[PDB]
């Protein structure tokens, strides 16, 4: 039940709860993304399909010309991966887009076209994704990280009284649309609507209603309800629904049928409501002051004179109901408002509002927009029509029509991609309740209000951009057309789109170098959301609101893994089973839960379902039945936790590990460490560089298996079988016979990457970890690639550290380090660096790459060549000359007594001047690869020529030795299909090669015996001489190079730094600290045998910090190692086997009701003995991160072992020999080397270079630049009285020119004394306010 | 609407 | 238009619009080949080089990738050299103030250093050797002092 | 929340109690974030207001001052009179707690010995001199200011 | 000035001057053409838009772009701002004479001195090295002591440490809270390339040893030294200024 490449090393699981759902790809993100955005999908669906038909066909002003879109294709890449790297340039695939273009009749909008011209046209360049999901832009290698922005549709804010004194709340709504102009409502104090557009100046709400071309009439009939008047004796017999009684205040008296259902100063109840309805009471009697407020919904005109008696929205009083009675009306209608439910606020934007009609909104419109310019009809029926209501500028796509129609509680979730009448109408309802009270606002930091942008999709929306730039030049060139003497290529520029993908895919904010320095890193970087960028938010315009943990984050972001700083809370990470759902939201996997039985049924739920359902625990009680033990089950209902009955659950937590990202999942023991610690230490994790030996991890999580497998650090075997050659850069597999294809030569060549230097300058090594004859398997490693062994994560080395201080040696957070630990170099990591000599043409000659260099001794050349170029493989130090060149120097200058000097020593001018490339001080290391790019029309060298020999040299032994390869394994299928059927029985074998596959002696029954093969070989030997010829012609050929550059030369350099005190180091628990000293052996603590310790930790820091991981990982390391020993002493006892069979079992069976199965009776010996050797160092054991082991099964594996239970031991002082009062504790726990080298920090100034404008010191370690001396400095040398150090500061050392070269040459002469002269940043600062109309000056006196 | 502008060329046009 | 107006005649029988047309296009192409660049370029190297940048566009999409100069050669009529230089010829010079990443809030005028001035270590060799000369010509007979001062 | 954690760091807390503390770390490095920009800004407009004031004159000859108590705020004293007093000059000559006799000077500077005899006897309140008190035009005499606090 | 690789680099100014010389010939040529009157305002009204760009960008209308989609610098651009002249280049300035490093703790050191690594220190005593080499006669001439000094002969060593037997230095941390950011110590000469500072100064400094880094800086005059011995020496502020109380307690 174990694979091959697992009974090498099993590690020991202390795990309790079952796994049912597997770790999926995590890497799925990015390589889904290209594949979405570009792929031939039958459809008018997403993707460049997408676009393309989103613009073409393109029509002409109506000249029956259009250029209309047919397929589109994408061509093979010039250069590999590998080449494009070495050169320099864009990995990425041409583009072909087949177009038509068709001239329809004269004179005729429906007849047939005159002439058909079909084309195939070339349109730029699109940068292809590599296998592990990452780009080459320029050499390098470049990450996108994907965008969260807010999800497109409307929202309604609350505002709980924060502009306005009284704290009143002032409710809005916005409406986002994808691509277009932003809409916005918000209220007021004085309970009116305002309606803004783009930020503008605030309008009224019914100007745009009037705009729609509505009436005063209509809009009333809209947003009021209609109560009907009559004039019967009496004239006030109003109908009486009997839901408009109830929440008022009665003011008078109702009365129905001669009864008095409510007397004066009571108020109608639901007794007095059912009673009306029980009598279906209709009429009722009013007092006639009580249409004292109404407002007539409608106007009413006379009839004699045609005068307008009242008009619509008016107040209606004694005298206008008796002029419009006498006039010979009998109907009136007004509206029912209300003052706590039905609030008149249209009536008062109507009010407010100064326009008329249709004309004066758009006129309003038309003034509100563009100030300044006169309005016209036309114009503004043009701009109002493009504002919302056009296609070319408005989108609202499918993701924003589905959330406009879920907020609107629609029930379709498709639609148009502009507004309408019926939308603005329904969000201004909307509204309108939600400030009556009705509803409730939404939050924008709900997850389920955020969406995820990815690679594709913004490439896609680049892409469109680049179609519509091509599409307006293709419509004002077509517009002046002809039809018979124009090709389909001519209005097609691919320069456009080339430039906005090269910008977009190289200067971008989501755009990033690749962090390859761990494998970690790399996994992490591809798995980052970030909220900055175009469209996004910026880090100082943000709030707390967005800074901050949702609940909604629970299984898709992880709430520990981010930035400290200016961006903390923006660049989340995504969690382990978090996924993306059609319209781009989070989803997070989750059990279908029944009735009672727990069941194994996966259900996918975004944010918006969870909340609906409640969720159980992860860790929850079950008996192989699905049956919760408890009758109660702690879970979630919305966004809160409760207790909840045993049949009311429906669905259950996946795993442990859901709640957290891939990076917080390998630190053990992470539910007994601090929050924040547990951050820094998941921030300082990817930090970590490759050493140069690395084993394991005594302690880990169970996920580097996964990690390591799922990056392409390492090599993975596509087919098993077995291993045929093993070579320390060729692997060789021979592919099994029910594993591989009818016809074909079955044998798998796996290329190792040798040392390459990474993006940090780091070292990247794969080393084979099979054997010759090794059976293998689908998915076994044979490859360990930097910070991995045997397929599993290694990022430092696990030390022997104690809990003591030591002298003060570690003081605050300083850790004390053995001399053992860089003698046996298990720090040691290796840095390469590339340095790069360009040779320029200049106006007075071109330069020159000989080797004779003026002034210089024959001993300062002897590691360089006759061509001038230094030996592979030669020691260099600092100031070592690598690359030798000259300049041209014509009569420079010649000063004074120099001319006397020359006749005196007759000595001639040097004519060239010395520029050649040497090693940077204080490094050293050893040459490695030495590069030569020349341009085309210049004659190589001796090196360019020996360069170019090895190369082809090389190409063709890699050529035949593959076809060889492949010819020996098609060769023995012909052997092998010969005797399975159809054979000579010893006198085929003895036929000579060439003619032994010439039998087809009884391909009879078997076709392909020999049919399936020579068609092979023939296939393979004319691909062999192509490839032979056009990888000759590629390395023959000349470069491209950028204008006025000759040859260009790269040297590389080895370089390996041992540790050193300086150096910072760090734990998987948030621990740090800079090495202080180096101790001898004999000066390290000692237990009883003598055995020293390696590291010397403070305990100071561990209560005030609050993690106690660190010391459950020191116990458990402890525990291992003391497991390791004993079985490293059985071994080198070699009694026998049955012993180790019986201590590994006990050891593996040790444990509380663990989820792990081991079985060695299954084993073979030989098995058992490399499993019982790979053992030696210590037995790994495996700690969920919320289901790790326990203090009494730690406990119980120490009394396995014969270590004390208690953890502490007896040390010895080895300097004095005295033991230590208070036993201290000693255990084996993991260490890392973060790469922050003293050696890269340490910098130092005396005299230098000087900026150009302002004549002061330039930057820090790369111009070789001095500190800068800041305010708050200057401020705390003037609380001192150290007035002549700070005016030597300002003015000598740094902007007076004469200061100071005469301080040098004082300082030289050896007087101490300084002139204060004046500083030119003054004379600087008053010219340039003299080049204003400002006069400024120093007078003398 | 003689003013309330800044650019040249509403004015010019 | 003015300069159009100018020299406009009605008797061709032709609109005012095709012979204004012509003289606005010229005035707009002088002016933007006169004052359109920080160095100022000929208008006849202006032509070049346009021509040139046509002639490429059409021969990258008739042919389907960027072409190399030296085959630039074949189609147009140049000595290849021309070409090159033509190339050579630097765009428009970079900002000063434009930034490069956050970099602590610096642009790409905080890393550029002034050649033209001499080191302190020049200067006190200088003076040095100044002293020195003049100790060994104090050391010499005046007349040959003065002979040598008058000579050098 | 009305649910408190109730698992301590020895023992093994849950998904539900880590994340709800993940609330208050985040919160806690925010507010670190702010803090220190805000204080830089604070501090930098402190120094640029009193950037101009130097020690000029020794004695200005003034005989204003500040009556000097104990801070009580309706309980237990939060700030002695010895903190309040020691380095300080006296304003007016003090008088003894009877009003009996005269005692300390009026120029004097009242260090350790000083304050503890005020201790013994038991005084009330002791007046001195001050800053914003001072006659010194352009700058402030050393005796208002009283005594450097560091040496 | 041209760039390195046959390219230039070029300000702001330069362009508004062109924009603005060119406006005025512009006007000067259709004043003397006798243009129409909407022609001769708009002209009038381009240049003196184009003077207001010119003084202060962005004041009066909308910025001007630059060349490719930033807004261009003006000169009151310059002389405003955190990164004007009087913040950026006038109140604070660049030094020479300076190093940094990471600290470390070396627990034997005494109040009054710290640790120096030895390359931090011929790096920056390189002129006084240079004048003693030539006072003692070893070196002919300050190009003989400059290359025995890159040679690293064992007679630099002893003139190091004859010079930096009573030199101080000035130890800084990059947040200067209070006037404790900068103090005084006496250079002790050590191998390797971390700085050593005493343990009690270290609640002063609010530093730790966690990758924190400090700079070195070296007084130059006869004064600067002296005020540096007697003011800013370690040894003579063991009272905090805010509070008449001892701040190198043990921790
Ligand atoms: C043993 C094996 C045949 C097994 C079989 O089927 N019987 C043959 C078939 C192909 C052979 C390799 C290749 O030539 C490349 C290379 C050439 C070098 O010069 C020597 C090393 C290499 C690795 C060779 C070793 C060996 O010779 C191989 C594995
Ligand atoms: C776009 C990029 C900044 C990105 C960012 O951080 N924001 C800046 C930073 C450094 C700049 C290059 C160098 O100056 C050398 C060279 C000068 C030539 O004159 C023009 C070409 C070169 C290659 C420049 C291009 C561009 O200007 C670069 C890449
Ligand atoms: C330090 C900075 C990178 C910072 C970073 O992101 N890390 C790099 C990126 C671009 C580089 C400049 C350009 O090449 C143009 C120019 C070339 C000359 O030859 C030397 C000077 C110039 C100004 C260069 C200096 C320096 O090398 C720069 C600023
Ligand atoms: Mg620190
Ligand atoms: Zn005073």
């Amino acid at each position: 039940v174990y694979s091959y490449t697992e009974k090498k090393r099993i590690r020991k699981d202390f795990g309790k709860r079952p796994q049912v759902l597997d770790v999926p790809y995590l890497l799925s993100i990015q390589l889904d993304s290209f594949q979405k955005f570009i792929e031939q999908d039958p459809e008018g669906q997403y993707g460049l399909e997408a676009a393309f038909r989103s613009v073409f066909p393109i029509q002409s002003y109506s000249g029956n010309s259009e250029l209309q879109y047919v397929s589109y294709r994408l061509g093979e890449p010039v250069f590999d991966v590998q080449e494009c790297q070495i050169r320099g340039v864009t990995y990425s695939a041409p583009l072909r887009v087949k177009l038509r273009l068709v001239i329809y009749e004269r004179e005729a909008p429906e007849g047939t076209v005159k002439d058909i011209k079909e084309q195939e046209v070339y349109m730029g360049e699109i940068p292809l994704m590599t296998d592990n999901g990452t780009f080459v832009i320029n050499g390098t290698e470049r990450v996108i990280v994907s965008q969260l922005h807010r999800s497109p549709g409307v929202f309604f804010d609350s505002d709980k009284g924060k502009t306005h004194s009284s704290g009143k709340v002032l409710y809005n709504a916005r409406i986002i649309p994808y691509r277009g102009s932003w809409l916005d409502f918000e209220f007021d104090p004085k309970d009116n609507l305002f309606v803004r557009i783009d930020r503008r100046r605030k309008l009224p709400a019914t100007i745009i209603l009037r705009a729609l071309n509505y009436t005063t009439e209509q809009i009333l009939d809209l947003f009021f309800e209609k109560v009907i008047f009559e004039i019967r004796d009496n004239k006030l017999q109003m109908e009486l629904v009997p839901e408009r009684l109830r929440g008022e205040t009665a003011s008078f008296d109702i009365e129905a049928n001669g009864k008095v259902y409510v007397e004066k100063g009571r108020r109608i109840t639901a007794r007095h409501i059912r009673q009306l309805e029980k009598d279906d009471v209709k009429l009722i009697e009013v007092p006639v002051e009580y249409i004292a407020g109404k407002v007539v919904a409608k106007d009413y005109i006379d009839e004699s004179t045609g005068e307008l008696i009242c008009a619509a929205n008016m107040e209606l009083s004694l005298d206008l109901l008796a002029k419009l009675s006498q006039s010979g009306h009998k109907r009136i209608e007004t509206l029912f408002t209300n003052d706590l439910d039905h609030g008149p606020y249209i009536s008062e934007t109507l009010r407010v509002d100064p326009t008329n009609d249709r004309l004066s909104a758009l006129v309003e419109i038309y003034r509100m927009m563009r100030p300044g310019e006169p309005p016209t009809r036309e114009a503004a029926e043009s701009l109002f029509e493009n504002l919302f209501f056009s296609e070319d500028r408005y989108d609202l796509s499918a993701v924003g029509r589905m959330k406009f129609n879920r907020s609107l509680l629609r029930e379709e979730i498709e639609g148009s991609g502009i507004l309408s009448k019926d939308d603005i109408i329904d969000v201004m309802k909307k509204l309108i309740d939600i400030r009556n009270g009705k509803g409730e606002v939404d939050d924008i930091d709900h997850l389920g209000n955020r969406r995820i942008r990815s690679v594709g999709e913004m490439a896609e929306n680049q892409f469109r951009v680049g179609l519509v730039r091509v599409e307006r030049a293709v419509k004002e060139r077509l517009s002046l057309g002809d039809l018979d003497t124009l090709m389909p290529q001519d209005m097609i520029n691919a320069k456009p789109i080339s430039a906005a993908v090269k910008e977009f895919f190289g200067s971008s904010q989501l755009s990033q170098f690749m962090d390859q320095n761990n494998p970690l890193s790399e996994i992490t970087h591809k798995r980052r959301i970030s909220a900055l960028g175009p469209g996004g938010l910026t880090r100082e315009r943000a709030g707390f609101e967005v800074r901050d943990v949702h609940p909604t984050h629970y299984g898709r972001v992880c709430p520990i893994e981010t930035p400290e700083g200016p961006n903390i809370g923006l660049i989340n990470s995504l969690s382990v089973y978090a996924q993306t759902n059609e319209y781009g939201f989070l989803e997070t996997p989750y059990r279908k839960v029944t009735d009672g039985v727990v069941t194994d049924e996966i259900h996918y739920l975004s944010a918006i379902e969870e909340g609906n359902y409640v969720i159980a625990q992860a860790n929850s009680n079950l008996d192989e039945e699905g049956h919760f033990v408890e009758d109660l089950v702690t879970c979630r209902s919305k966004g809160e936790s409760s207790l909840f009955s045993r049949d009311q659950v429906d669905y259950m937590d996946v795993s442990t590990q859901q709640v957290v990202s891939v990076g917080a999942s390998l630190i053990p023991f992470l539910e007994h460490d601090d929050a924040n610690r547990a951050l820094m230490g998941a921030n300082m994790q990817r930090q970590a560089v490759p050493t140069l030996r690395a084993d394991k991890p005594l302690v880990g999580t169970g996920m580097e298996r996964a990690v390591a497998v799922d990056s392409g650090v390492t090599a993975v075997a596509k087919r098993g079988g077995v291993v045929q050659y093993v070579d320390a850069s060729r692997i060789v597999i021979k592919v099994n016979e029910d594993e591989m294809y009818p016809g074909e030569a079955g044998i798998d060549i796996y290329n190792l990457t040798k040392y390459t230097r990474s993006n940090q300058n780091t070292c990247i090594n794969q080393m084979p970890c099979v054997s010759l004859g090794e059976p293998v398997e689908r998915g076994d490693v044979l490859a360990d690639g930097p910070s991995t062994d045997l397929g599993e994560l290694a990022l430092g080395q696990n030390m022997r550290v104690a809990f003591m201080p030591w002298n003060g040696y570690n003081f605050e957070d300083s850790i004390l380090v053995s001399e053992r630990v860089v003698q046996e170099d298990r720090f040691t990591t290796i840095h390469i660096q590339e340095l790069a000599c360009v040779s320029r043409d200049t106006k007075l000659g071109p330069e020159e790459i000989t080797a004779d260099i003026p002034n210089v001794g024959e001993a300062a050349l002897s590691k360089l060549d006759e061509s001038g170029i230094v030996y592979i493989g030669a020691e260099v130090t600092g100031g070592d000359i690598l690359v030798g060149k000259v300049t041209p120097k014509g009569e420079t200058q010649l000063t004074p007594e120099e001319k006397l000097l020359r006749a005196i020593f007759g000595e001639k001018a040097s004519d060239v001047k010395d520029s050649s490339l040497r090693v940077p001080n204080g490094v050293s290391g050893t040459v490695i690869d030495v590069q030569v790019f020349t341009r085309d029309g210049v004659e190589k060298d001796k090196r360019a020529l020996e360069i170019e020999e090895m190369q082809l040299k090389q190409a063709k032994k890699d050529l035949s030795e593959e076809l060889q390869i492949l010819e020996a394994g098609l060769f023995s299928r012909i052997r092998a299909v010969l005797v399975a059927g159809g054979v000579e029985a010893e006198k085929l074998d003895k036929l000579p090669r060439d003619r032994w596959l010439e039998l087809g002696l009884t391909d009879e029954e078997k076709q392909n015996q020999l049919e399936q093969l020579a068609e092979q070989y023939d296939e393979l030997k004319h691909e062999f001489e192509k490839k032979l010829e056009a990888k000759r012609r590629k390395i023959t050929q000349g470069d491209d190079l950028a204008p006025g550059v000759l040859k260009i030369v790269k040297v590389y350099l080895a370089v390996k730094r041992r540790i050193q005190p300086g150096d910072k180091m760090a734990g998987r628990h948030g621990n740090k600290g800079v090495i202080s000293k180096i101790n001898p052996i004999e000066d390290m603590p000692y237990d009883e045998n003598g055995t020293p310790v390696d590291i010397v930790l403070n305990p100071l820091g561990v209560p005030s910090r609050m993690n106690i991981g660190q010391i459950l990982e020191t116990h458990l390391g402890m525990a291992a190692k003391g497991i390791g020993d004993k079985i490293n002493a059985m071994l080198k006892q070699q009694q026998e086997v049955a012993k180790l069979r019986e201590f590994i079992q006990r050891a593996y069976d040790l444990g509380a009701d663990v989820r792990q199965k081991v079985d060695l009776s299954t084993f073979s010996d030989e098995e058992v003995m490399r499993l019982a050797e790979n053992l030696r160092k210590g037995m790994p054991i495996a700690t969920p991160v919320f289901d790790g082991a326990k203090e009494a099964e730690i406990k119980e594996l120490l009394k396995l072992g014969d270590l004390p239970t208690s953890g502490q031991i007896r040390l010895y002082d080895g300097r004095t020999g005295e033991q230590f009062e208070r036993p201290v504790t000693v255990g084996y726990m993991y260490m890392l080397k973060l790469n922050h080298l003293v050696d890269d920090k340490m910098h130092a100034r005396s005299t230098g270079s000087y900026s150009l404008v302002t004549q002061q010191p330039l930057g820090g370690k790369a111009q070789f630049g001095g500190q800068r001396f800041g305010e708050m400095e200057v401020w705390a040398l003037e609380a001192y009285g150290a007035a002549y150090t700070l005016q030597e500061m300002l003015t000598v050392k740094s902007d007076d020119v004469n200061g100071r070269t005469k301080m040098y040459k004082n300082i030289v002469d050896g007087n101490h004394q300084m002139e204060p002269g004046m500083p030119e940043s003054f004379n600087v600062l008053l010219k340039e306010i003299r080049s204003l109309g400002i006069n400024i000056e120093l007078e003398d006196e | 609407e003689i003013g309330r502008t800044t650019d040249p060329v509403r004015m010019y046009m | 238009l003015m300069k159009a107006v100018d020299k406009f005649e009605y008797r061709r029988g032709y609109k005012f619009s095709t012979y204004a047309t012509w003289w606005i296009r010229q005035a707009i192409t002088r002016s933007i080949a006169d004052q359109a660049r920080t160095i100022r370029i000929p208008v006849h190297m202006i032509e070049t080089i346009n021509k040139l940048n046509r002639i490429s566009r059409q021969m990258l999409q008739e042919m389907g990738r960027e072409p190399t100069p030296e085959e630039l050669a074949e189609r147009m009529l140049m000595p290849e050299d021309k070409i090159r230089k033509v190339l050579k010829i630097a765009k428009e010079p970079i900002s000063m103030e434009t930034p490069i990443g956050d970099d602590e809030d610096s642009h790409l005028g905080d890393f550029i250093e002034d050649t033209t001035l001499e080191l302190p270590l020049d200067s006190a060799t200088t003076e040095s050797l100044r002293a020195a000369t003049h100790d060994v010509l104090a050391g010499l007979t005046a007349r040959e002092a003065k002979v040598l001062r008058m000579r050098f | 929340i009305e649910t408190p954690i109730t698992a301590n760091f020895r023992e093994g807390l849950n998904v539900l109690q880590y994340f709800i503390s993940t609330h208050g770390a985040r919160k806690g490095l925010a507010d670190t974030a702010l803090k220190t920009a805000n204080s830089g800004y604070l501090t930098r407009r402190l120094v640029d207001v009193a950037q101009d004031l130097v020690v000029t004159e020794d004695d200005c000859g003034t005989h204003e001052g500040i009556m000097m108590t104990p801070v009580i705020e309706g309980g237990d004293v939060k700030e002695p009179l010895r903190d309040r007093v020691l380095g300080r000059v006296t304003a007016e000559d003090v008088l003894k707690p009877g009003t009996a006799d005269i005692l300390v000077p009026r120029n004097t500077l009242l260090h350790e010995q000083w304050c503890d005899l005020l201790e013994e006897n038991s005084v009330d309140a002791v007046k001195v001199r001050s800053v914003v008190s001072c006659d010194t035009d352009f700058g402030v005499c050393a005796h208002c200011y009283g005594r450097d606090l560091a040496r | 000035v041209p760039l390195d690789g046959g390219r230039f680099a070029t300000s702001d100014l330069n362009d508004l001057y062109r924009r603005v010389i060119n406006r005025n010939n512009r006007l000067k040529r259709l004043l003397d053409l006798a243009a129409p009157d909407i022609i001769v305002r708009n002209e009038k009204r381009m240049l003196q838009e184009a003077v207001d760009a010119l003084l202060d960008n962005g004041r009066r209308g909308r910025a001007i772009t630059g060349s490719n989609k930033r807004p261009l610098k003006s000169l009151a651009d310059m002389i405003k701002g955190k990164q004007g002249r009087f913040r950026q280049n006038l109140l604070g300035k660049r030094v020479d004479y300076s190093g940094r490093s990471v600290i470390t703790v070396g627990p034997y050191l005494r109040l009054h001195q710290c640790g120096l690594p030895k390359k931090m220190a011929l790096e920056l005593f390189k002129p006084f090295i240079y004048g003693k080499l030539e006072l003692r006669g070893l070196a002919t001439t300050i190009k003989a002591a400059k290359k025995m000094v890159e040679r690293e002969e064992a007679v630099v060593w002893d003139i190091l440490d004859e010079v930096i037997r009573e030199h101080p230095v000035l130890l800084n941390r990059a947040p200067t809270l209070h006037r404790l950011g900068i103090q005084a110590f006496e250079p002790v000469l050590i191998e390797g390339k971390a700085i050593q500072l005493h343990p009690l100064v270290c609640a002063a400094y609010n530093a730790d040893f966690d990758g924190d880094q400090m700079a070195v800086h070296v007084p130059l005059t006869l004064e600067a030294q002296l005020e540096a011995r007697a003011l800013m020496m370690s040894t003579n502020n063991i009272l905090s200024p805010a509070n008449g109380e001892p701040i190198i307690v043990p921790s």
